């Protein structure tokens, strides 16, 4: 059974090297989430610094590919930082080929391209990642674009990655089911935000400190990480039920 | 490192056999039977077609029977597309010697270039051989008609009649038993029918299931025409022979 | 246009005896009407009881002894600390300039 | 070098070539063939830069033996010209181009029938009933328009050939050493040897 | 199995067996610790002494990369070289670029992406160290430890080798019992007690002690080794302290 | 490009696809050479599992490398036309630079060359051939008859065999070859060649080829007619 | 040392099989129903659009793909196989064909090309097959309408009508009762939504479905007028109402 | 199957000891080096009667002042002999002097070990390099597919090597004469080879400063079996 | 046992079987000693004859005038090694004017080394080196080891049987060092040393090899007749 070394087809017409992938993308055990506002797209995921030795600020799941697009990766830190930087490198290019910014959907189908590419050549190993996307696109508006180690992406109302994502997609899907709308009918990012965190705790049944969390904001034009602080200040509106 | 998954496509057997080569012709024995008949005025291709479904569209097509120039055909048994990697190669091949000499390409030299690539690809490279045969039918104004075959192997020979893909050993003996030098491209059309009607895997051989090809002598005296039969012409060609 | 050549003249004499052999330089480096120094040597000991100089243009006078210099230490590894015959070594040089012959080393070199 | 000329008769190519080899002030050689044998029925004469048209000359001579041996097979007159246009047209814009002006006469055994052929070092083909290279062509050309008839035997050929030989001696400014003549015809290359 | 015969494959649990090998090579290896204090970082390491032909002072194992950077390695030392070598070009070419030497965190990613980089193919082995280095940019100090996986975090201190465990559980104890920050000459003898204490391990042998550190204030920003007076200073600290 | 090395050493010190290389010869179609007292003969069996065959156009066994020099070969078709190409070229390539056509023990130890690279290259088997070549060295009537095979080690034979049931051939040509009285005639040369085969052959019929070389490019093959005239003759001359 | 796999992954087995290509060929078995359809004005190709969550929106997950202004391609199999194929579908048509003659390449051509780089795959060094079978349907002047099926072999058909993956056997028996060589296309489309309900498990309405036809040439679709001999695509992907309107007279 | 270039556990190159027995398999080659000039003999071993030989080439010369005997896989020699005439000649045009036999020796020795995943497996042939050089005087090399040389007063390789290398401890002394070593040699092979030394199955050569390396006419060597069968019909 | 197909392969215990292979052949490598004092570093090399009719394998080989080595394993392979550092040295004077430090033949050395370890298709070396050399910081010796791992020592030895050597030099550690402005008396120390890893046969002329560098001494190599004078 090499068939399950390398990425060829198993005779049932399977890539294990691919579903193996996926196993390692809950390896980390963080479950990230992501939501659509009206102006903005928020993205939080669980941060867990088990060790005091570690600085907790170099802890991050969470990366600034350009000016507009985040980026938050379920799966082990140095596959995460391999596609961050290359989605960095492919976002910068376009900027300087096409004269305009590398929109959310286009740099995800790119990643998800390279992606598929690991599937099919044999000296290529996929990457253990599930990468979300955001920003607030200015054609699309508010996007979340999500890619997979088998090269699969498609668009998001909203979506949930980790572990626990299914208890996070069905909570998320009731809401939606019920609210009756593409999106988080909120004006400001941070009730958009304090939404997302508490459908969080809800799905998963846990509490979380400022510590706890990692919390990226798209609107037009910046794409920006939260501090401990300014979760913290949004946890504390939270208590207000 | 890699070698772990390298197969090594171009060894030998301890009995001095290409492993791969052998395989691909097991591949090819599985294939449409394709018959070529060389008569003293021409030279006939019939190609049996395998199972095909009421909605397979039976006109617009030639899966079998591939024009290489004006004065060269070859019908395939094996994988179609391997066959028309080797096809797009030889059509080119025969258009360099056209341009380099002003002549058209003499019909051996053509199959020697094809068997030679073929040759390659079990000696190098590490990669499979091509699962393909070719009954190449071709005139040129040095031997005239001429029948070659070539195999995965990159060998390749000249015939008066042969058969590739399917059942072979009984149509080998078939056209074995009813050929003579003398016979005419019409006997020779006749022959090449009857043959798979008799080696054909399915009970009723109709006009749908066929691919037909012939180079005459037959146009404006000393020219050579080559015809690639229209299905309504093979089903003329079905009803004239009786076999429906 | 950039001249990659240049003359730091300089004059150069080897006279050989019955036992013995000569080979003599004035140490003056000049370019143009300036004198660069009064004490530049040009004649060099390359070792295996061998002197040489390459008078010219100096870049391409130092660059020759320093490789000839270099093919006489390779010698002894290469033959077993074998001795460089004078013959053996003006052969070696031959194959030095011929290997520059379409951008000489723009040198008069005597051994 | 310097003349070289060609004519096709009834059933013969004649090629007449100058054995005059000239390096600067002196005439090094006066009995120089400036010819090669391609295959039995076909023959190159060249002319043009020192170098390059023996070392052209006897790359077409390989590559035609080579094709004869794997094809046990002459190539038509037409095929070898053809194929000699292409080598020079290839050749006119590489890093240094061939400077080589060829005459290929040949007997087509298959039609039966005499064929020259011009090609100069641009490759740049024509079949001819009579064709020269170079300032040759200025001289003769004009006896030859005069003179010529499709249908001479040989030795009216060589006749025609001695006029034009004469009038280049006469206005020439340049001594060529007089010319090498052969015949190609049905039974192959020979040499009148003397003129 | 045959999951764990070749680099770069995922077993079905989703791991590369290879880099957890790898790891134990590195488990297998000497003590290496990086403390991090107020305005810079120190490194010290375990030098096993096999016998007393070694020259003492004379087979150097911390490496400094630029002006400015400190590594120190646990493992297959040849590979921690070979690791610098890398580090060394990645930093020359940051500094012929943008004329600003090398941040601690941009230089950490390039060694990131460089060992990362060995667990993408069948046809590389894996880094035989864990490396721990770091020094003072312009946002102050930084202190960085990279696995073979090509993981790696910033930390307060961070420990690797035999004695990995003493040393873990001994920076720990000074995160707590320090919170507000530690001195640059304060964690010079702090290393060199925590090399003596997980010397525990590699009793077998005796050792030699090798400190390096990186303070904007104690060495102006620049990676110096704690040579002679400083160095007898700390290892006099250290042998009171396992009594 | 392929890398892998596919001749390689065995424990035994044996390289199993040179030797290998030798099998597929083995059951190659039987290939024989005499050496003439001023003439060389290369006779070549052919199997008769298939007739319908077109001989005008099907390779003939026997290759001319020069106008000079032929080689006849048993094994793999395929892997010989390659051989017998790069053959024609170096023969080409020899005349171009050395200004005279090559000697048989060139153009064998040039073939015989190319064969070996195979057995000790990366991404290549061996050739699955064997060669006789013959002819005569230019302005030289000695004959010459080489052989070469997959190893690429070469030697000179006064007559030799190869591909299948060449054991018994061989064994023939020891039986029926002097060295001290080699086939004065040519005829004669001709005659011991047939025969050789005919232990072997099956028929007399479209079986049997034959090619006559004689010094100065005299190259000439035998048709059915006038081999038939010798296995009728020898067949006659078994009745003791 | 990055690539040393550049030997065949594809090899043929002592039974003669290319055991990538048949494994391909399961892999696009297992893939969602997709089917074309020729009428005599047009052609159409029609795939199930099976949502992996709730939350995906599958309008971004497009199946049906223009090639050319004039030709299309759906697909059963691999979903990421078939995206980078259409990337180089698209290109090739320009590369090896209109930046030479000025026009598109006819449906066989282009079709040709796709079907080469399938092939290349099954024997090129260190790369298994593409896990898709595609059908590609398409207009060129001098041919007419045409639909062409892919297989990971390389290998291509011609289709009056046809379908691929899970329910295929079923589909296939379905529209050779209900073709014939007469259908306007309109009767097509319609033919089209009954065989594909079949198929289709869960919800059936113009979001879960995705139609496509090569039809008559749209010139509202063109993005600019002035030139008499530009008409613009014959290449129309159905909106979710237009799909909607039909399944009334279902 | 396993890399190519891969150490056995005992610390060897499997390939270079699996060379080790394809040349044990060839046949016999002996050198004796004398103050008066080196002995290079070899077994031809002729296959079949039929096979002419003098067509056996097995002693080959390198340069006028150094020859070559060779045993096993020979066809893997025409590259190494190749490299060592281009070396010869090369250093004579660089040197205007003839290259030191040891010199020559390492430079054929380097090609060994350069094979693997360059030639795809080690050579299947030991050499016999025996020459003079004024520094050095007369010299025999023994030339390994694994890198290595030797220098040896006399060395046997090949088939016979084993019984033919305990007879030259033996029988060779520092004051040998080249009539000698020339009958030492054809007593040794007689004594190894399978089938009857005469002078069409085994063949001779020496090099002398004077007249440089000779291989033996098949009439010279025929003598020297004559004095070799009288000579030890005596005591 | 399946993780000693190559060297990319690392067994689950976390070792390179094909280095530990490499460094085998060294072990059946003839013995060779390292020592230095502050102003000489000597190698004593035990050479090796295939047979009684055969030379003594020479084990020390000249790299510049301040610097060699001595080999224990593959010749061949300390070939390549000496060469690569010939080229090194060699570099050194040409572009900088600067005689290579000891002490950076050692890192090149193992740099080298540790690239054939980390890639397919590769080998490690199968040989282990000693390099002396008097360099701008006085005398120096290190052991080279194919796994890449080099060493700086006052004495050593390496081959076959070399724990012996090796611990009379550890014992002699105080005496040797200080031969200081002494030759012969830290040669004969060395002959000493090598003398604790014999059995049965002991030093000939011929079988003997003594290289010595040092402060007013160009790197030189005694053999035959010239070592007669320390047996
Ligand atoms: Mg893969
Ligand atoms: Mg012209």
């Amino acid at each position: 059974g090499y068939d399950r070394h390398i990425t060829i087809f198993s005779p049932e017409g399977r890539l294990y090297q691919v579903e193996y992938a996926f196993k390692a993308t809950n390896q980390t055990n963080i479950n990230s989430l992501a939501v659509r506002g009206k102006d903005c797209t928020v993205v939080i995921s669980q941060k867990k610094v088990p060790d005091k030795l570690l600085d907790p600020t170099t802890v991050s799941y969470i990366f600034c590919i350009s000016r507009t697009i985040g980026m938050v990766v379920n799966g082990p830190i140095p596959d995460a930082r391999n596609a961050a930087l290359r989605a960095k490198a492919e976002a910068a290019e376009f900027r300087y080929k096409y004269g305009y910014d590398m929109p959310c959907d286009v740099l995800a189908k790119r990643m998800a391209n390279l992606s598929q590419i690991y599937t099919q050549r044999a000296y290529m190993r996929p990457l253990g990642v599930i990468l979300t996307f955001v920003s607030v696109d200015e054609e699309l508006g508010p996007s979340i674009y999500k890619t997979d180690p088998a090269g699969y992406y498609v668009g998001y109302k909203a979506t949930a990655t980790g572990p626990k994502q299914q208890e996070i997609t069905t909570n998320l899907e009731n809401h939606f089911k019920k609210s009756k709308i593409d999106h988080i009918n909120e004006e400001s990012w941070e009730k958009v935000v304090e939404f997302a965190i508490t459908h969080m705790i809800d799905a998963l049944g846990t509490e979380f400190s400022k510590n706890d969390l990692e919390v990226g904001v798209a609107t037009k034009d910046k794409f920006f990480t939260l501090s401990a602080e300014n979760i913290e200040e949004r946890l504390v509106a939270i208590a207000e039920q | 490192g890699s070698r772990r998954y390298d197969s090594r496509t171009t060894i030998f057997s301890p009995e001095g056999r290409l492993y791969q080569v052998e395989y691909a012709l097991e591949s090819i024995s599985h294939a449409g039977t394709a018959i070529g008949i060389m008569a003293s005025d021409g030279i006939v291709l019939a190609a049996e077609r395998k199972v095909t479904s009421t909605l397979l569209e039976q006109d617009t097509s030639t899966e079998k029977l591939y024009k290489l120039n004006d004065k060269i055909a070859v019908a395939v048994a094996g994988l179609t597309a391997d066959a028309e990697i080797l096809i797009n190669t030889a059509r080119i091949h025969a258009q360099n010697y056209l341009k380099t000499y002003n002549e058209d390409i003499p019909v051996e030299i053509l199959v020697r270039r094809l068997s030679d690539i073929k040759q390659g690809y079990t000696q190098h490279g590490g990669l499979r051989p091509f699962g393909v045969s070719f009954i190449y039918a071709g005139y040129d104004d040095r031997y005239g008609y001429q029948l070659y075959t070539s195999n995965p192997s990159g060998n390749y020979t000249g015939w008066k009649a042969i058969s590739v893909g399917a059942n072979t050993s009984a149509a080998q003996t078939l056209l074995q038993m009813d050929y003579k030098d003398d016979m005419k491209v019409d006997d020779a059309i006749e022959l090449a029918l009857k043959t798979l009607s008799k080696t054909t895997d399915s009970s009723a051989l109709t006009y749908d299931r066929l691919e037909f090809a012939t180079i005459r002598k037959g146009a404006n005296d000393g020219e050579v025409y080559q015809k690639i039969f229209k299905p309504q012409e093979i089903k003329d060609i079905l009803v004239k022979t009786g076999i429906t | 246009q950039f001249n990659p050549y240049g003359d730091n003249g300089g004059t150069i004499l080897g006279i050989a005896g019955e036992d013995f052999a000569v080979l003599a330089g004035d140490t003056r480096n000049i370019t143009d009407y300036s004198i660069n120094s009064r004490y530049e040597p040009k004649v060099f000991d390359c070792g295996d009881n061998i002197v040489m100089s390459a008078n010219g243009f100096a870049a391409d006078g130092d660059a020759l002894v320093k490789r000839f210099k270099n093919s006489v230490k390779w010698y002894h590894f290469d033959h077993n600390d074998k001795k460089l015959s004078i013959n053996s070594a003006a052969r070696n040089i031959q194959h030095l300039l011929y290997g520059k012959r379409f951008f000489p080393y723009y040198v008069h070199t005597i051994i | 070098m310097d003349i070289i000329l060609g004519i096709r008769v009834q059933d013969s190519v004649i090629l007449a070539s100058s054995k005059a080899v000239t390096r600067g002030i002196s005439v090094l050689k006066d009995s120089d063939d400036k010819t090669r044998q391609l295959s039995p029925h076909t023959l190159m004469s060249f002319a043009g830069e020192a170098g390059d048209t023996v070392q052209f000359a006897e790359y077409i001579q390989a590559n035609i033996q080579l094709y004869s041996i794997r094809e046990d097979y002459e190539l038509s007159p037409q095929a070898v010209s053809s194929f000699v246009r292409q080598e020079l047209a290839k050749s006119i814009r590489s890093r240094r181009p061939y400077q080589v002006n060829v005459l290929i006469g040949g007997y087509d055994k298959k039609k039966n029938k005499p064929e020259l052929y011009q090609i100069d070092y641009l490759g740049t083909k024509v079949e001819l009933p009579y064709g020269a290279h170079g300032y040759s062509g200025f001289y003769t050309f004009s006896l030859l328009d005069h003179h010529y008839r499709p249908d001479m035997t040989t030795e009216e050929g060589l006749d025609l050939l001695k006029l034009c030989v004469q009038e280049l001696e006469k206005r020439m400014p340049m001594d060529f050493k007089g010319v090498i003549v052969k015949i190609v015809d049905k039974d192959g290359i020979r040499q009148v040897d003397d003129f | 199995t045959g999951y764990d015969l070749s680099n770069s494959v995922f077993s079905p649990d989703g791991r590369n067996f290879q880099v957890e090998y790898a790891v134990k090579a590195v488990e297998n290896g000497t003590t290496s610790i990086g403390i991090k204090c107020n305005d810079g970082v120190v490194f010290a390491v375990e030098k096993l002494i096999t016998s007393k032909l070694l020259v003492p002072q004379k087979n150097v194992k911390i490496q400094v990369v630029d002006r400015h950077i400190g590594c120190v390695y646990s493992g297959l030392i040849p590979d921690g070289r070979h690791l610098v070598n890398r580090g060394r070009e990645e930093a020359a070419s940051f500094k012929k670029l943008y004329k600003t030497p090398i941040p601690i965190p941009a230089f950490a990613d390039r060694l990131g992406q460089y060992v990362q980089a060995h667990t993408l193919y069948n046809s590389v082995r894996p880094f035989g160290v864990s490396t721990i280095f770091g020094g003072v940019d312009k946002n102050g100090a930084h202190l960085y430890m990279l696995e073979p996986s090509g993981s790696y975090w910033g930390y307060k201190g961070a420990a690797t080798g035999k004695g990995r465990q003493s040393a873990k559980a001994e920076l720990e104890k000074l995160v707590d019992h320090h919170p507000e920050g530690l001195s640059a000459r304060e964690a010079v003898k702090q290393a060199a007690k925590i090399i003596y204490l997980a010397h525990e391990d590699n009793k077998e042998k005796d050792f030699e002690l090798e400190i390096s550190w990186c303070s904007l204030s104690e060495t102006n920003g620049l990676h110096k080794f704690v040579k002679g007076d400083l160095l007898q200073e700390a290892i006099d600290f250290a042998q009171k302290e396992i009594n | 490009g392929y890398d892998r090395a596919l001749s390689i050493f065995s424990p035994d010190g044996h390289i199993f696809q040179v030797e290998y290389a030798l099998e597929a010869v083995k059951r190659g179609t039987c290939a024989v050479g005499v050496k003439g007292k001023n003439c060389v003969v290369l006779g070549c069996e052919r199997r008769s599992t298939l007739k319908l065959q077109d001989t005008r156009i099907t390779p003939s066994k026997v290759s001319k490398i020069d106008s000079h020099v032929v080689l006849s070969f048993s094994g793999l078709n395929a892997d010989s036309r390659i051989l017998i190409e790069k053959a024609r070229v170096e023969a080409q390539s020899h005349r171009l630079t050395l200004e005279d056509p090559v000697t048989v023990e060139y153009l064998t130890r040039y073939v015989a060359g190319v064969q070996q690279r195979y057995t000790q290259s990366g991404g290549v088997r061996p050739f699955g051939v064997s060669t006789l070549i013959a002819g005569f060295d230019p302005r030289d009537d000695e004959p010459k008859l080489y052989q070469t095979e997959p190893s690429g080690i070469y030697s000179s034979w006064s007559a030799q065999t190869i591909g299948r049931n060449s054991k018994t051939v061989r064994e023939f040509l020891e039986k029926n070859y002097d060295r001290k009285e080699p086939p004065a005639t040519v005829e004669e040369c001709v005659k011991l060649t047939v025969r050789s085969l005919l232990e072997v052959v099956q028929t007399g019929a479209k079986n049997i080829e034959i090619t006559v070389v004689k010094p100065d490019s005299d190259i000439v093959a035998l048709s059915s007619e006038e081999i038939n005239q010798y296995v009728t003759q020898i067949e006659q001359e078994k009745q003791e | 040392m990055t690539d040393r796999y550049s030997f065949s992954l594809t090899t043929f087995s002592p039974s003669g099989k290319l055991g990538q290509i048949d494994y391909a060929l399961t892999a696009v078995k297992q893939g969602v129903t997709s089917l074309g359809i020729k009428a005599t004005n047009g052609v159409v190709i029609a795939t199930e659009k099976k949502s992996s969550s709730p939350l995906a929106m599958s309008e971004t997950l497009s199946k049906v793909s223009l090639l050319t202004p004039d030709i299309g391609a759906v697909y059963s199999g691999m979903g990421p196989d078939y995206r980078v194929l259409v990337d180089k579908s698209r290109k090739v048509a320009h590369t090896s064909y209109k930046r030479i003659y000025g026009e598109y390449p006819p449906t066989k051509l282009l079709v040709s090309e796709v079907a080469k780089i399938m092939q290349e795959a099954t024997q090129s060094g260190g790369v298994r097959p593409f896990g898709v079978s595609l059908l590609i349907a398409g207009h060129d002047e001098f041919n007419g309408f045409s639909l062409y099926q892919v297989d990971p072999s390389g290998s291509y058909f011609p289709w009056k009508a046809t379908a691929i993956g899970k329910g295929s056997v079923a589909a296939k028996t379905f529209l050779e009762k209900r073709w014939n060589d007469e259908l306007e296309l309109e009767d097509a489309i319609h033919i089209a939504l009954l065989t594909l309900k079949e198929s289709v498990e869960g919800e059936f309405n113009g979001d879960t479905i995705e139609l496509a036809i090569i039809g008559d040439e749209n010139p509202d679709l063109l993005g600019y007028t002035g030139i008499p001999t530009d008409k613009g695509p014959r290449f129309r992907k159905l909106t979710s109402q237009e799909i909607n309107d039909r399944l009334e007279a279902l | 199957d396993r890399g190519v270039s891969t150490f056995s556990p005992e610390g060897r190159l499997f390939q270079v000891e699996y060379s080790l027995e394809a040349i044990k398999l060839g046949s016999t080659a002996i050198g004796i080096a004398t103050k008066e000039g080196v002995v290079l003999g070899v077994e031809k071993r002729a296959t079949s009667p039929l096979l002419e030989s003098d067509s056996i080439e097995k002693i080959v010369e390198i340069d006028r002042h150094i020859g070559c005997a060779m045993s096993g896989l020979t066809a893997d020699a025409r590259s190494m002999i190749e490299h060592a005439r281009t070396a010869a000649v090369t250093h004579n045009l660089y040197y205007d002097e003839d290259i030191n036999v040891e010199s020559l020796t390492q430079s054929v020795c380097d090609l060994a070990l350069r094979f693997g995943e360059l030639m795809s497996r080690p050579f299947g042939v030991a050499l016999l390099i025996a020459g003079h050089d004024a520094d050095d005087g007369y010299q025999l090399f023994h030339a390994e597919p694994s890198g290595t040389f030797y220098r040896y007063n006399a060395k046997a390789i090949g088939s016979g090597s084993e019984g033919a290398q305990a007879e030259l401890l033996n029988e060779w002394h520092s004051s040998l004469t080249l009539k000698e070593a020339e009958l030492l040699v054809l007593k040794i092979l007689k004594q190894v080879m399978e089938e009857k030394l005469d002078e069409n199955n085994a063949q001779l050569s020496c090099i002398t400063k004077q007249d440089g390396f000779k291989i033996y006419d098949n009439e010279k060597t025929a003598e020297l079996i004559k004095e070799l069968k009288e000579k030890e019909a005596a005591e | 046992n399946n993780y000693d197909g190559d060297t990319v392969t690392f067994s689950p215990t976390g070792r390179l079987f094909q280095v530990e292979y490499a460094l085998e052949a060294i072990k059946q490598g003839s013995v060779t000693v390292g020592l230095r004092s502050n102003t000489h570093a000597v190698l004593v090399a035990l050479k090796r004859n295939a047979d009684e009719l055969s030379s003594y394998q020479k084990k020390i080989i000249k790299c510049d005038e301040h610097m060699g080595l001595s080999l224990a394993g593959l010749a061949p392979d300390a070939r390549v090694l000496s060469n690569y550092l010939r080229q090194q040295c060699n570099y050194s004077s040409l572009v900088f004017n600067r005689k290579l430090a000891v002490e950076r033949a050692g890192h090149l050395l193992c740099d080298k080394a540790q690239k054939n370890t980390q890639s397919y298709g590769g080998r490690p070396y199968g040989v282990g080196l000693l390099i002396i050399g008097y360099d701008k910081s006085g005398a120096h010796l290190l052991e080279f080891q194919p796994s890449g791992n080099v060493t700086e020592l006052y004495g050593t030895a390496i081959g076959a049987r070399s724990q012996g050597a090796k611990t009379y030099l550890e014992r002699t550690l105080d005496t040797f060092i200080k031969i200081d402005g002494n030759p012969d008396e830290l040669i004969k120390a060395g002959v000493e040393a090598i003398s604790q890893s014999l059995r049965d046969e002991s030093l000939t002329v011929d079988n003997l090899s003594i290289a010595i560098v040092g402060k007013d001494t160009p790197f030189t190599i005694y053999d035959g007749e010239a070592v007669a004078k320390y047996i």
